C-alpha cells in the first residue's frame, strides 16, 4: 500500500515503519506459502521427515495467527 | 515341469559350457511371487529422457492395467549396461 | 414391493412356495411400517 | 509379444530387444521367476 | 476458503457411489462385504455433518475456521477415495483383491490414520472368504 508522495499528508517517516512489516510480512507469507503445500509421500523429492518438519512449521504459522488475531486493533 | 518353451527355447534362441547349465542358473521356481524390486527403481526411465513426459506416464497405466506382472521388470528397466547389446541386433535380424 | 407382494400372493396357481414367501414379504412390510411413525414423532443428531 | 503388457512396456523408455526374446521374457513374469536369476544367465553367455 | 472445504464434500460423492455400485451384487463376495460397511462410511460422515448443519440458525459457523474444524474431520471420510481406485483396478475381487487390501491396512505410516479404515474394512471384506 505504498503511497510514494503527497497520498493525503503522511511523511517518510511513516514509510520506514510501514516498509519494516512489509520484511516481516513477505516473510510469513513466503514462508507461509512455502509450510502450505502437503507433500503427501508424493513430492518424488521429499523424504518423510520433512512431512513432519513442515507440520510442525504449520503448527509454528498456526500459533502466530492465533497471536496477530487476538491482538486489539485499538492499538497504535 | 515346462522348462521347454520358456527355458530350453529360450536358453536356444540365443545368439550366442553353459549351454545347458544356463537353464539350472535360471531355474525358476513356480512356487514363488518374491520380487526384488523397490520403488527406488522408478527412476531408471529418467536416464532415457529423449521424450521424459512418454516415459514417464506409462508406468501408471501399467499398473492400471489388471495384470501383475509388471513388478519383476525392475532389473529390465535398466537392462543390459553394454552399447546396444540386445538393442541393435533387431535391425541385423531385419535384414 | 407391495404391488409385487399382492398381486404374487393372490395367484392360486402360485403355491404354497411362494403364498408363504409373500406372507414373509407382508410381515416384513409391517415391521417395515414402525419408523415411519418414529420420524413423524421426533419432529413432534437427526439432521 | 501381441499383448497390451508384453509389447508396450517394451519399448516405453529406450526400447529395443529381440521381440521373441522380449516376449519370453514378458512371458516370464508370469512363470514365477525370480527377477536377477533369468537376467544373470542371459548375461553371463551373452 | 470455500475451495478448502469442497474436496472433503467432493470425496463424499464417490463413496455414496462405492455403496451403489460395489453394493449392486454382481461384483463378488469380498466386494460386497466392503460396501456393506461404505454404508457404515457415508452415514458416519453424515452423522458428522449433522453436528454442524443445524448451526446457521445460530452463528457459530464461521469460513477460516471450518478449515479447522473440518482438518481432523476428513479421516472418517477422505481414505476412502484411494480404496475406489483400490477394488477399480480391474474389477477385482477374491483374494486377489484381499492380497491388495491385505497390503494396504498397513500402507499409510507417517500420519497414520489411513491405515485403520483399510484395517477395518478387511476385517469386514476377508471374513466370509
Amino acid at each position: 500500500k505504498r503511497g510514494v508522495h503527497v497520498s493525503g499528508a503522511s511523511p517518510e517517516s511513516i514509510s520506514s515503519l510501514l516498509s519494516e512489516v512489509a520484511e516481516y510480512g513477505t516473510c510469513y507469507t513466503r514462508l507461509s506459502h512455502f509450510s502450505l503445500q502437503p507433500v503427501l509421500d508424493s513430492l518424488y523429492s521429499k523424504g518423510l521427515v520433512f512431512q513432519a518438519f513442515t507440520s510442525g512449521l504449520r503448527r509454528y504459522l498456526q500459533y502466530y495467527r492465533a497471536c496477530v488475531l487476538s491482538t486489539p486493533p485499538t492499538l497504535s | 515341469r515346462i522348462h521347454h518353451d520358456v527355458n530350453e527355447l529360450l536358453s536356444l534362441l540365443r545368439v550366442h559350457a553353459e549351454v545347458y547349465i544356463d537353464l539350472l542358473q535360471k531355474n525358476r521356481t513356480p512356487y514363488v511371487t518374491t520380487t526384488v524390486s523397490a520403488h527406488s527403481a522408478k527412476v531408471k526411465i529418467a536416464e532415457f529422457s529423449r521424450t521424459p513426459e512418454d516415459f514417464l506416464k506409462k508406468y501408471d497405466e501399467l499398473k492400471s492395467k489388471n495384470t501383475r506382472n509388471l513388478d519383476p521388470l525392475v532389473y529390465l528397466l535398466s537392462k543390459l549396461t553394454e552399447d546396444k547389446e540386445t538393442l541393435q541386433y533387431l535391425q541385423q535380424n531385419a535384414k | 414391493i407391495r404391488r409385487y407382494t399382492d398381486q404374487r400372493s393372490l395367484d392360486r396357481s402360485f403355491g404354497l412356495v411362494g403364498q408363504s414367501f409373500c406372507a414373509a414379504l407382508h410381515q416384513e412390510l409391517r415391521e417395515y411400517y414402525r419408523l415411519l411413525s418414529v420420524l413423524h414423532s421426533q419432529l413432534q443428531s437427526l439432521t | 509379444t501381441e499383448e497390451m503388457e508384453l509389447y508396450e512396456l517394451a519399448q516405453a523408455a529406450g526400447g529395443g530387444i529381440d521381440p521373441d526374446v522380449f516376449k519370453i521374457l514378458v512371458d516370464l513374469l508370469k512363470l514365477n521367476v525370480a527377477p536377477l536369476a533369468v537376467f544373470q544367465m542371459l548375461k553371463s553367455m551373452c | 476458503l470455500v475451495h478448502r472445504i469442497l474436496p472433503v464434500a467432493a470425496s463424499y460423492s464417490a463413496v455414496t457411489r462405492f455403496i451403489e455400485e460395489k453394493s449392486s451384487f454382481e461384483y463378488g463376495q469380498v466386494n460386497h462385504a466392503l460396501a456393506a460397511a461404505m454404508r457404515t462410511l457415508v452415514k458416519e460422515h453424515l452423522i458428522l455433518v449433522s453436528q454442524l448443519e443445524q448451526l446457521h440458525r445460530q452463528g457459530l459457523l464461521s469460513l477460516q475456521k471450518l478449515w479447522f474444524y473440518i482438518q481432523p474431520a476428513m479421516r472418517t471420510m477422505d481414505i476412502l477415495a484411494s480404496l475406489a481406485t483400490s477394488v477399480d483396478k480391474g474389477e477385482c475381487l477374491g483374494g486377489s483383491t484381499l492380497s491388495l487390501l491385505h497390503d494396504r491396512s498397513f500402507s499409510y505410516t507417517g500420519d497414520s490414520q489411513a491405515q485403520e479404515l483399510c484395517l477395518y474394512l478387511t476385517k469386514a471384506a476377508s471374513a466370509p472368504y
